[PDB]
């Protein structure tokens, strides 16, 4: 990392993302509706009653592969296990993109994928399509008919073994076609 | 055409064959099994059995015979 850091100086006052997290930390702990208390397992929570500020309040990491963490990750206040970019999990192996078939669960999507199929006795083709179950971390939000980019991750339920990395917004109101790639 | 043409109809052209084949009486005989349950050989080039009886059988139409058989 050769260059180090140019100067702005309304970095200190805009870090005030930390009394941000600090307060969606504290209104956690008021919803008695839930059963049970969720936090990031990367994050002490002793340092949130300290206030030299000196320790970071939240935990997130880059995917690699050319794929870009999303300011809506760095600094939102959702507690997601299963989101790439702040939770456990890590993608490897192959990298696919397809459209939003579905988007009624909570969150987890369906994925149609499209491609072709030939048949050699008459020279010709046939249109086939694949359904794919995928995890929705809170820090994207998606309709039908939008395009996404999605990489394998281990299992995480009967059906899921990927993970929204990357969406592309389609208008809604728009011809529905093949659209393989 | 009288026959669909088109990049991407191999689906249909493969669902017309395999509907159109049954119409052939060669084919729906070898292929549709009710010929093999009703077939006293069972599949088979020979088969044994025991005489019941012997008998005379006439011929057809223009002959004029009385050939030999047995009911087996
Ligand atoms: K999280
Ligand atoms: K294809
Ligand atoms: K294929
Ligand atoms: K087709
Ligand atoms: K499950
Ligand atoms: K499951
Ligand atoms: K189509
Ligand atoms: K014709
Ligand atoms: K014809
Ligand atoms: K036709
Ligand atoms: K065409
Ligand atoms: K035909």
């Amino acid at each position: 990392r050769h260059p180090l850091r140019p100067d702005p100086d309304r970095e200190r006052r805009a870090l005030e993302r930390a009394e941000n997290l600090r307060k969606a930390a504290y209104e956690m702990a008021e919803n008695q509706h839930e059963r049970a208390y969720h936090k990031q397992s990367q994050i002490f929570q002793g340092r949130f009653l300290r206030k030299d500020n000196a320790r970071c309040l939240r935990f997130y990491k880059s995917i690699g592969m050319g794929y870009h963490t999303p300011i809506t990750a760095i600094n939102g206040t959702y507690i997601d296990k299963k989101c790439p970019f702040t939770g456990n999990v890590s993608i490897r192996g192959r990298i696919l993109r397809g459209v939003v078939h579905s988007a009624k669960m909570q969150r987890s999507i369906i994925v149609r994928r499209d491609y072709l199929h030939f048949v050699q006795k008459y020279k010709r083709y046939e249109r086939r399509h694949k359904h794919v179950a995928a995890h929705l971390s809170p820090c994207f939000r998606v309709k039908e008919g939008d395009i996404v980019t999605i990489g394998e991750c281990r299992p995480l339920s009967k059906t899921i073994r990927f993970n929204v990395i990357k969406v592309e917004p389609v208008s809604e109101a728009a011809k529905k076609r093949f659209s393989p790639f | 055409m009288s026959k669909t043409s088109g990049l991407y109809t191999a689906r249909k052209l493969r669902t017309v064959r395999r509907v159109n084949r049954w119409a052939d009486k060669k084919y729906r005989k070898a292929h549709l099994g009710t010929w093999l349950k009703a077939n006293p050989l069972e599949g088979a080039c020979m088969a044994r059995g025991i005489v019941t009886q012997k008998i005379g059988i006439s011929a057809k139409q223009p002959n004029s015979a009385v050939r030999k058989a047995v009911r087996v």
